[PDB]
RNA sequence: UUAAUAUUUGUUUAAUGAAAAGUAUUUUAUUAUUAUAUUGUAUAGUAUUAUUAUAGUGUAUAGUUUUUUAAAAAUAUAAAAAUA
C-alpha cells in the first residue's frame, strides 16, 4: 500500500487545528479531500 | 578506511572533542594525506562568494548579536522551575500582558492566585535588574510576558485502606521582559471615594496632600 | 566603607 | 530578505535553502493550492514573497511588537568595526605591527611570523566584508554622525591595518569576477563600486569632520562673546588640543590633509 | 592536589591516590597466582615493527 | 452506601445535640459530675471545670483561628 | 463514547461569562490615604489609624 | 475589562525534539557556529534559577502551606545500601578522570623539567618554551609563558578577590623536544649508559638526528 | 513484589519539589538516587581552597592603589567622553542611548574609590547637557589632582592608622572636584527621580569633605534628599545640622538657611506647624532676607489660616498618618504587605513572629 | 553475590569460612607455598612468629577523645580502642606503657564504625572501635592555651 | 483529551463518656551508680497483642488513624420527631 505521506506532508499548513498541528489526522484529511475533488472533477463538475 | 579522517567515524560515536580538536581548523585529503587548512565561510561581497575566516566570522556574528541585545534598552528576566503547571500560569498571565510595572505589582499584590505571586516575585526581581542596569522607574512596562512548559516530577502516594495515587507535579518557566517607554502616561490611582474623604474630615486631616516648596540641590557652597 | 589599602613588604626572604 | 538577512546583517542565509536545519523540511509553511506540493515554483517573486513573509521573526528579524535595536546610527556602527578590528588584530600583533612600521616603514616583515601574517590577512578580508555590509548605514547615517564616531572611522580602519582609499591598502581593487555571470538580482544590497564609494564616503566624512570641528569653535565662540570674558574651562581646552592633535595625526596616517 | 599544584607550580610525580584498578577485586586471586606462559602468540608486536 | 468515613467516624466520636439556654448548661454542669453505678467511670480530676486557660500550652500561644 | 477533544472545543470555555469572570479580571484599587499602598475600596488595614478612620 | 486570552497549540501538541544519530547534528560542519538563542531571539539578562540552593527559602514561601511533604526527615527505603550512579554522571567521571584507567601514563617518560619544548599542534602552534612543570600521572606538562589563563581565588575574611595570570598544563601529545644544537624538532630516545666515575647505568635522553645525550 | 517511590524525578529533569529534597534531606525522598554532588564541589571547595604560603604571599603583590585610582579615572574619563549625545526630537521623547559599555569603568572607579554611584544617576547627568558639563569638568579636575598630588583620602587614612599604631586638615582640592562631581551625580539622580539612592549617595559624598561650608552644603542636600524621600528623621538631622555649621560658615553661603528651611519643612511634615513656625521665625530673625525661608513662611501661614477652622489644632494621635509625597507611595507599593500573599495572616511571616528571630 | 553491600547498623559478619581466607591464612603465616611448612609444634608453640611478633610488638589504637579531657576537670575520660580488647587489657595498656596505675573501672561499650558518603557518592565506612569510659580517683584536665 | 473535573482539603484545637504494658524494627548521644572477662545501650516514632512468659496504695496537660471554610441542589444521618 502506497499512502501519499511524503507528498501530503508539505500541505499540512492549509488545514487547522488538530488536522495541522499532528500529522496522520492531517494526512487522512488531505488524502480524503483530494479523493473527493478528484471524483467531483471527473464525473460532476 | 585507507585514510580515517579525524572527523569522520569508524567503531566510535561522534564525540566533540575527539573529532575536533580545532574547530578553526578544517582537515582534507591532498596527495593521501591529511592537509590540515583554516576554516573558510562563504560570503556575499559585491556579487560573488568570498571567502573569509570562519572562526572570526563566528566570533564577529555572536558578540555583534550580544551588543545589541545588551545596549537594546529593557531587561529581560527568564525564571526557571516555577512551581505550577503551565497551563495556570498562563491562564494567571494572559492578564497582565500589556500593563505598566505599577499595575502590573498592585494586581499581583491585590489578586489571590499562585501564578500571580510568583510573577510578583519576578517583577520585583526584574525592575531590581534594571534599576542596576540604569533604566528608570516611572517608565517601566512589561513588553512581553510568556510561559512554557518546564521540569516535571511524578509523586505516587498511598491513601487510607490501602489505596495507591499517582501524582504529576508540573513546573514552568517564565520570560519577563521590561521595558522603558518615554510616551506613557499612568492613570490618577490617587482618587478618593466620598466616603473616606468625608471621614477625614470629619477627623481633621487634610483631604488634599500638603505640597511643601522644597528648594534645589545646588553646590554653591563647595 | 574603607579603601583598598596599600600592600605588605615581603614577610620572609 | 525578510526572515534570513536584513539590510545591515553580518549574516548570509540562502533564503531558500534550509542549511541551517536539523530536519528535512516536512510542513511548507507558505502554501497557496494543494499543487503547492509536489512542485511549490518557489523561486517566483509571488510565491517566495507569501513564504518568507509567512517565515516567523528571528533573532534579528526584531518582530512588531518586540523592541527593535538601533542599528543605522553611526555612533554604533563605528564601535561595532572598532570591535572586529580587534577581534581580528590582538594586542600585542597590534603594538608589535605598529612597531614594526614605525621603526622600518612596512620593510622588515620577515620578523613577523606567516601565522601573523595570515592573521592580519583575515581580519584585513573580515574589516572589507563588513564594511562592504554596512556602506548604506553608514551613508544612511553619515548626515547626523558626531565628531567621536566620525574620527572613529579612520581609527578602526588604522587598528584592522586597512588603509582607505583616497583619490596596507586592501580597498583599492573588487573582487575577480565576470559581469556577466556576477550577482545582479534586485532586493540584494549589494554594492558593485566598491573602491568608489568608500573613498567618496572618506571625502564626506573628512568634511564633515572639518564641519564638526568649526562648528565647536563657532559654538566656543559664540559662547566666549556671550559671557563676554575669556574664561575657557581646563577640561575643554585640553580636550580641544589632544582632539586636534588627534585628527592631524589619524588623518595623516591615511595620507588625508584637511 | 590539582588546585594546589595549580596556585604553586611544583612539580608532581606520583599519584597522590592509590589506585586499586581492580576495585577490590585483586583481593580475590589467590596469592600464588602468576599468569602462565603463552607459547606462540597470534600477534604482529613482537615484530615491533616502526614504519606501518 | 456512600456514608462518608470522616464524617460517620466524627460523628460517632462528638456530640451533636446542642445546648439549649444557659440555665440549661448549668443543670448540664451540675448533672455531669455524678459518679458511675456499675459503668465503666471517669477521671474526675479536681481541676476538670477549672479554668484550663493557665494549664494547657495552647490556650495562650499565637493562633491563626482566633487571630491571636 | 467520550473522546478526544479537538483544539476548539477547548477554547469553547473562554467565550463564556464564567471563565472570563473569574480568572482574567482587573481590580479598582487606589492608595491607602494613611498607609500609602494600594487598597480596594471596602477592606482596611490593621493600623489604629485605618481602625477608627477608614481611609 | 476582560483581558484577551489566546489559547496555545503547545500545551495542546508538543512532541519531544528529534533526537541525533550517533550524536551526529546533521549540520555541525556546515552552519555558523554561535550561542544558542542569538540567531533564534532567545536571549535572557539573568537566568533566576529556582532549583538552586539559594532560592530555597524563595520556591518553599512561593508554595502554597496546604501542599505537604511527608519524609522531609527519614526516607523509605534504607540509603545505605551502595548501588549505582546514573549514567550521565558515571559518563561525566569516565570523561573527567581519565587518569584511573591502568597504564595511562606514558612510558617512558622523557619530559623533564629544564628542556626546550616548541608547541606543534593546538593554541600556541610553533612557540617555544621552558618546561616549569611535569604533572606525570596525569601526563601533563607546565611550561613557562605558554597556555596561561587567569586564575581567581575568593575573597576571604580579609583580603577581597584576586585574579592572577597562571600557566595551565599541557598534554604531552601536543608537545615536542627542541635540540640544544641543532635548535630544531628532534625525536628523542631513552638510552642506557654508563658513567665514566660511576659504574652504575643511568637512563639519559638522545636524539636520533644530532645523537646528543639528556642527563635527568 | 512491588517497589514504592514516593517521589521521584520526572523524564524530563528534576524539578523544584525534588530539589527541596536535595538541599533539605540531603538526597532524594526514595533513597534509589545516589547523591552526587561533584560539580558543586568542584565549584565550591576547590576553587575557594587556597594554601598557606600562597594565601600569606598574595597581600605582598596587590596593586598599587594611587595607580589602580588613576587608571580607573582616565578609562572612565574616556568613556564618558566617548559616550555620545542625546538628539533631542520634535513630538516625541528620544528613548538616551543605553549605558552598556560605562558600567564596568564606573564599577572599578566605585570599588577603588569606596563610594557607590547609581546608574540612573550617571544616565540623567549625561542626558543633562549642563549637567554634564560640570560632570566632565569635576571628573578633569580629580583626574589632575590624583596624577599630581596623590589622594588625599587614602593618605588620611594612612595617616590615621599611622597615628593608632603610635589632626585634620581642610578639604584638599581632588576631594573638593569629588564631592561636587558626587553633587552633581545626585542632582541628576533627584531629577531623574531616585531620593532614596540620592541620599544614600550623598551619604558617603559628606564623607570626603571636612570643611565646615562643604560639611554645611552636604548636610543641607542630605536633608533636602531626605524630604524628598519621606525620611523626615535623617531630614530633620542633617537640617539642623545645617545651622549647628553656621556659627563657622562664610557669611556668603546660604548652606544654614537651606538647611533651616528642610528642618522646617521635616517638622511641617510630621505635622507639628508649631515647631515649624518657630523654626522658620528662628531663620528669618537668623537672615531677614531669604526666599527658601520667605516662601515656606508663607506657605506655612497659609496652611494656618485653615488649621484652626478644622479641628482648632492637629490631633495627637493623628500625626505622621497622611502620606502626602508620591516617594512613601512608590516605596510601599514594593514594601507593603500583600491581599493573601505575604501579611501578618501568611505563615511564612506568622513564624517569623512566633519565634524569636 | 555473596559480598554483603549494607553498611548500615545492622552489618552482619559472614560465618560461612571461604578456601581463600584460608589460602591467605596460610600464605601470610609462612610464605605457602614457596618455604617449607613449619612442624606442628612451631605451630601450635608461643614462638610461632605471629603470636610471638603480637607479644613482643603490640599493636592496639587507643585514642584519647579531646572533647572529654579539653579544658575541663573531667573524672571519666573515654577512649576508643580496637574490638578485641577488654577492661582487662585495656588497664593493663594504660599501666605499663602509659603508667596511669590509678584506674577504678572501666566502662565498655561496642560501637559501629563510622559511616559516610564522598562527592561521588560511594559509601565508605570507617573502621570499628569500642568505646570505654575508664574511672580515676583524682579527676584530670588538659588545658588548651587560647 | 478526560481535567475550571472525581475523591481528598489537618500547623492546638469544640481535647477527648478517657488514661497504669510487653514484643520487633528505624535512629543513635561524653548518662550516673553499684564500683572484678565477653555480649547487646536511652528517648522518640512505626507494626502487633485470642490461642496463659503484660493488672497494682490507686492510671503522663494523654488531643493524626480526631481532618478547613460567609450558599442552594444531590447524598448521608429515622439515635434526624413536636409525623404517618
Ligand atoms: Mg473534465
Ligand atoms: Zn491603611
Amino acid at each position: 500500500h502506497y499512502r501519499a505521506k511524503l507528498e501530503l506532508d508539505r500541505i499540512r499548513s492549509m488545514l487547522r487545528g488538530r488536522a495541522r498541528l499532528e500529522r496522520k489526522v492531517g494526512l487522512k484529511r488531505l488524502f480524503f479531500l483530494m479523493r473527493t475533488q478528484t471524483r467531483y472533477r471527473v464525473e460532476q463538475q | 578506511p585507507r585514510i580515517l579522517l579525524d572527523r569522520s567515524l569508524w567503531k566510535s560515536l561522534w564525540i566533540t572533542k575527539l573529532q575536533l580538536p580545532d574547530i578553526n581548523r578544517w582537515e582534507r585529503v591532498v596527495n593521501s594525506r591529511r592537509v590540515t587548512e583554516d576554516r573558510y565561510a562563504f560570503v556575499e561581497e559585491e556579487g560573488v562568494m568570498h571567502k573569509v575566516n570562519w572562526g572570526l566570522y563566528c566570533e564577529r556574528l555572536e558578540t555583534e548579536l550580544t551588543v545589541t541585545q545588551e545596549r537594546l534598552p529593557q531587561h529581560t528576566l527568564l525564571m526557571k522551575a516555577v512551581p505550577s503547571s503551565w497551563k495556570k500560569l498562563d491562564i494567571d498571565i494572559s492578564v497582565i500582558r500589556g500593563l505598566s510595572l505599577r499595575e502590573a505589582m498592585a494586581q499581583c499584590k491585590l489578586s489571590l492566585r499562585k501564578g500571580h505571586q510568583i510573577v510578583f516575585r519576578a517583577l520585583e526581581m526584574a525592575q531590581q535588574g534594571a534599576e542596576a542596569k540604569g533604566l528608570d522607574k516611572e517608565h517601566l512596562r512589561v513588553a512581553h510576558i510568556s510561559c512554557y512548559p518546564g521540569p516535571t516530577d511524578k509523586q505516587i502516594d498511598i491513601r487510607s485502606k490501602g489505596y495507591y495515587a499517582w501524582k504529576t507535579k508540573k513546573s514552568s518557566h517564565l520570560v519577563l521582559t521590561l521595558a522603558e517607554d518615554p510616551e506613557m502616561v499612568l492613570p490618577d490611582r490617587t482618587c478618593l471615594p466620598y466616603s473616606s474623604l468625608m471621614s477625614m474630615k470629619r477627623a481633621g486631616l487634610s483631604a488634599q496632600p500638603t505640597v511643601i516648596d522644597v528648594p534645589a540641590i545646588t553646590a554653591d557652597g563647595i | 566603607t574603607s579603601l583598598s589599602r596599600d600592600p605588605q613588604p615581603p614577610p620572609s626572604d | 530578505v525578510y526572515g534570513g538577512s536584513g539590510r545591515g546583517d553580518l549574516l548570509y542565509e540562502n533564503p531558500d535553502a534550509r542549511r541551517h536545519s536539523g530536519r528535512a523540511l516536512g510542513v511548507l509553511n507558505g502554501v497557496r493550492h494543494s499543487s503547492q506540493a509536489t512542485m511549490p515554483e518557489s523561486g517566483q517573486l509571488y510565491y517566495r514573497k507569501l513564504i518568507l513573509h509567512s517565515r516567523p521573526p528571528n533573532g534579528s528579524c526584531a518582530g512588531l511588537q518586540r523592541h527593535c535595536h538601533d542599528t543605522c546610527n553611526w555612533s554604533y556602527l563605528i564601535p561595532s568595526l572598532h570591535r572586529c578590528a580587534e577581534s581580528a588584530i590582538s594586542a600585542k600583533l597590534w603594538e608589535k605591527m605598529c612597531q614594526l612600521g614605525l621603526e622600518d616603514r612596512s620593510k622588515a616583515w620577515v620578523n613577523l611570523t606567516q601565522y601573523e601574517r595570515q592573521r592580519v590577512r583575515d581580519g584585513q578580508n573580515l574589516y572589507r566584508y563588513e564594511v562592504h555590509q554596512r556602506l548604506p548605514l553608514l551613508e544612511e547615517s553619515i548626515g547626523w554622525a558626531q565628531l567621536d564616531d566620525l574620527l572613529g572611522w579612520f581609527r578602526s580602519a588604522r587598528r584592522a591595518w586597512v588603509r582607505l582609499p583616497t583619490s596596507s591598502s586592501a580597498m583599492s581593487c573588487r573582487l575577480e569576477g565576470h559581469a556577466d555571470s556576477r550577482d545582479t538580482t534586485p532586493g540584494r544590497n549589494q554594492v558593485f563600486d566598491t573602491p568608489e564609494r568608500v573613498e567618496q564616503l572618506t571625502e564626506a566624512t573628512v568634511h564633515r569632520i572639518r564641519e564638526e570641528l568649526q562648528r565647536l569653535n563657532r559654538s566656543e565662540r559664540s559662547d566666549c562673546e556671550g559671557s563676554a570674558a575669556m574664561r575657557a574651562s581646563a577640561r575643554r581646552l585640553a580636550r580641544d588640543e589632544e582632539l586636534s592633535r588627534c585628527v592631524e595625526e589619524e588623518l595623516g596616517w591615511h595620507g588625508v590633509a584637511l | 592536589v590539582d588546585r594546589e599544584v595549580l596556585l604553586t607550580g611544583k612539580s608532581v610525580w606520583e599519584c597522590p591516590i592509590h589506585i586499586d584498578h581492580t576495585c577490590g577485586g585483586s583481593k580475590t586471586v589467590p596469592p600464588h597466582a602468576k599468569k602462565p606462559v603463552r607459547y606462540m602468540d597470534a600477534g604482529i608486536a613482537n615484530v615491533g615493527v616502526t614504519d606501518i | 452506601y456512600g456514608r462518608r468515613y470522616r464524617k460517620m467516624e466524627t460523628r460517632s466520636k462528638r456530640r451533636m445535640r446542642p445546648y439549649a439556654s444557659l440555665g440549661e448548661i448549668g443543670l448540664e454542669n451540675e448533672l455531669r459530675k455524678e459518679p458511675r453505678i456499675n459503668a465503666k467511670g471517669l477521671n474526675n480530676t479536681d481541676d476538670e471545670d477549672w479554668p484550663r486557660h493557665t494549664k494547657s500550652w495552647g490556650d495562650g500561644m499565637p493562633s491563626m483561628r482566633y487571630g491571636s | 463514547p467520550k473522546r478526544k477533544k479537538n483544539p476548539m472545543q477547548l477554547r469553547r470555555k473562554v467565550y463564556g461569562l464564567h471563565f472570563k469572570e473569574k480568572y482574567l479580571k482587573m481590580e479598582e484599587w487606589y492608595y491607602c490615604p494613611l498607609c500609602a499602598e494600594p487598597k480596594k475600596p471596602g477592606e482596611w488595614c490593621r493600623r489604629e489609624d485605618c481602625r477608627q478612620i477608614k481611609p | 475589562m476582560y483581558a484577551r486570552f489566546r489559547t496555545r497549540s503547545k500545551f495542546y501538541f508538543r512532541p519531544a525534539r528529534p533526537a541525533l544519530a550517533y550524536n551526529v547534528d546533521p549540520n555541525v560542519m556546515r552552519r555558523p557556529k554561535v550561542k544558542r538563542g542569538l540567531l533564534k531571539g532567545t536571549y535572557s539578562d539573568e537566568t533566576v534559577d529556582l532549583r538552586d540552593r539559594e532560592r530555597l527559602e524563595l520556591l518553599e514561601s512561593m508554595r502554597h502551606p496546604r501542599e505537604r511533604d511527608f519524609y522531609q526527615d527519614h526516607t523509605y527505603h534504607n540509603q545505605w545500601l551502595r548501588r549505582d550512579l546514573e549514567k550521565h554522571q558515571k559518563q561525566q567521571l569516565a570523561a573527567r578522570y581519565k587518569y584511573f584507567a591502568p597504564d595511562f601514563e606514558i612510558s617512558p617518560w622523557i619530559w623533564y623539567p629544564g628542556d626546550i619544548v616548541e608547541v606543534v599542534s593546538g593554541e600556541g602552534i610553533g612557540q617555544r618554551g621552558t618546561i616549569i612543570a611535569v604533572i606525570k600521572y596525569k601526563n601533563e606538562i607546565v611550561v613557562q609563558n605558554i597556555n596561561v589563563q587567569d586564575v581567581v581565588i575568593p575573597a576571604s575574611e580579609s583580603r577581597p578577590e584576586q585574579i592572577v595570570q597562571r600557566e595551565h598544563p599541557i598534554s604531552v601529545t601536543r608537545v615536542r623536544h627542541v635540540d640544544p644544537s641543532t635548535n630544531e624538532i628532534c625525536n628523542i630516545e631513552m638510552v642506557k649508559v654508563r658513567n665514566k666515575e660511576t659504574g652504575e647505568m643511568e637512563e639519559k635522553r638522545m636524539s636520533l638526528e644530532s645523537g646528543i645525550l639528556m642527563s635527568i | 513484589p512491588t517497589l514504592y517511590l514516593y517521589r521521584f524525578p520526572g523524564p524530563h529533569g528534576p524539578g523544584p519539589y525534588t530539589m527541596k529534597y536535595w538541599w533539605t534531606l540531603g538526597c532524594f525522598p526514595t533513597g534509589m538516587e545516589v547523591p552526587f554532588r561533584l560539580h558543586e564541589f568542584l565549584s565550591t571547595y576547590q576553587q575557594e581552597h587556597v594554601p598557606v604560603e600562597v594565601e600569606e604571599w598574595l597581600r605582598c603583590y596587590i596593586k598599587d592603589p594611587l595607580s589602580e585610582l588613576v587608571n580607573a579615572s582616565n578609562d572612565f574619563f574616556k568613556a564618558v567622553e566617548v559616550y555620545p549625545e542625546v538628539e533631542s526630537a520634535r513630538g516625541y521623547k528620544t528613548l538616551q542611548p543605553s549605558i552598556a559599555p560605562l558600567l564596568v569603568p564606573m564599577k572599578k572607579f566605585e570599588e577603588q574609590l569606596g563610594v557607590k554611584i547609581s546608574p540612573v544617576g550617571l544616565r540623567s547627568v549625561l542626558s543633562n547637557p549642563v549637567l554634564k558639563d560640570r560632570f566632565l569638568d569635576d571628573l578633569f579636575d580629580y583626574k589632575s589632582y590624583v596624577e599630581k598630588g596623590g589622594s588625599t583620602p587614602h593618605r588620611r587614612l594612612a595617616r590615621s592608622r599611622f597615628e593608632g599604631s603610635l589632626p585634620a586638615e581642610t578639604t584638599a582640592d581632588d576631594e573638593r572636584s569629588l564631592i561636587l562631581l558626587l553633587t552633581t551625580i545626585s542632582e541628576g539622580c533627584i531629577n531623574a527621580g531616585n531620593y532614596s539612592d540620592a541620599a544614600s549617595v550623598l551619604a558617603d559624598a559628606l564623607m570626603f569633605c571636612h570643611d565646615p561650608d562643604s560639611q554645611a552644603t552636604t548636610h543641607a542636600n542630605i536633608s533636602f534628599a531626605s524630604l524628598l524621600n519621606a525620611d523626615f528623621k535623617g531630614a530633620e538631622y542633617n537640617g539642623r545640622e545645617a545651622a549647628l555649621l553656621q556659627p563657622q560658615v562664610k557669611p556668603t553661603s546660604t548652606a544654614c538657611a537651606r538647611g533651616y528651611v528642610g528642618w522646617a519643612a521635616a517638622a511641617a511634615y510630621q505635622d507639628d506647624f508649631e515647631k515649624a513656625e518657630a523654626i522658620v521665625k528662628d531663620g528669618l530673625t537668623l537672615y531677614v532676607g531669604n526666599e527658601h525661608l520667605e516662601k515656606l513662611a508663607n506657605k506655612l501661614q497659609a496652611l494656618r489660616e485653615e488649621q484652626p477652622s478644622v479641628y482648632k489644632q492637629v490631633p495627637r494621635s493623628l500625626r505622621e498618618s497622611r502620606s502626602h509625597l508620591p516617594s512613601q507611595q512608590s516605596r510601599g507599593l514594593l514594601s507593603g504587605s500583600g491581599k493573601g500573599f505575604s501579611n501578618e495572616f501568611d505563615w511564612v511571616e506568622f513564624k517569623n513572629k512566633l519565634y524569636p528571630s | 553475590p555473596p559480598v554483603n553491600d549494607y553498611f548500615g547498623r545492622s552489618r552482619i559478619w559472614n560465618p560461612i569460612a571461604c578456601k581463600l581466607g584460608y589460602v591467605r591464612k596460610k600464605a601470610d603465616e609462612w610464605g605457602w607455598p614457596n618455604k617449607p611448612p613449619p612442624p606442628t609444634g612451631l605451630r601450635y608453640s608461643q614462638e610461632f612468629f605471629p603470636f610471638f611478633f603480637e607479644r613482643y610488638f603490640p599493636d592496639a589504637e587507643v585514642r584519647l577523645l579531646l572533647d572529654s579531657v579539653l579544658n575541663n576537670e573531667t573524672k571519666r575520660p573515654v577512649f576508643q580502642i580496637p574490638c578485641s580488647m577488654s577492661k582487662v587489657e585495656l588497664v593493663n595498656y594504660l599501666k605499663n606503657i602509659y603508667g596511669i596505675d590509678n584506674v577504678v573501672r572501666v566502662e565498655v561499650r561496642n560501637r559501629r564504625g563510622r559511616r559516610y558518603k564522598n562527592e561521588v557518592g560511594e559509601i565508605k565506612m570507617m573502621d570499628d572501635y569500642k568505646v570505654a569510659v575508664v574511672e580515676l580517683d583524682t579527676p584530670v584536665s588538659v588545658e588548651l592555651k587560647q
